[PDB]
């Protein structure tokens, strides 16, 4: 009973967080093409400090 | 220095997991969760009871 | 006894999305500052271009 009760509990969680993966999925690619472009930038950046 | 991909990225392991529960257990959970009552009672203790 | 169920079922989703306001909040800030960029940039090119 209390083990249903604690899966019942965190299902509804579970399927409210279950629709993000796709927008998070978005949010990664843009944030990691941001990575991208801000490695570019440090590395342009020291490659003039010289 | 956000470096939040890693976080977003966790984030996404949770979730693609709990997506992948639902499809594994979603009959199971619908079917119990209408019913769940009656596993605070098991016939034996029912007499205990 | 159903509006609880469904007021109990809320609950769950109420806590974990409320859960999500200051990351967005940042989010917004970042947004609307692409959005100032944009505006600013538009600007510049229509009065150079003129």
């Amino acid at each position: 009973w209390q083990s249903a009760r604690e899966l019942l509990r965190d299902w509804p969680s579970q399927r409210h967080l279950a629709d993000r993966v796709q927008p998070l999925r978005m949010r990664l690619s843009e944030l990691e093409q941001r990575l991208n472009n801000q490695q570019n930038a440090e590395r342009l950046l020291s490659e003039f400090c010289k | 220095l956000i470096d939040r991909v890693e976080e977003v990225r966790e984030e996404m392991d949770e979730a693609q997991e709990a997506a992948r529960f639902l499809q594994q257990h979603g009959s199971a959970l619908t079917k119990l969760e209408p019913m769940v009552a009656v596993l605070q009672s098991d016939p034996q203790q029912h007499e205990q009871l």
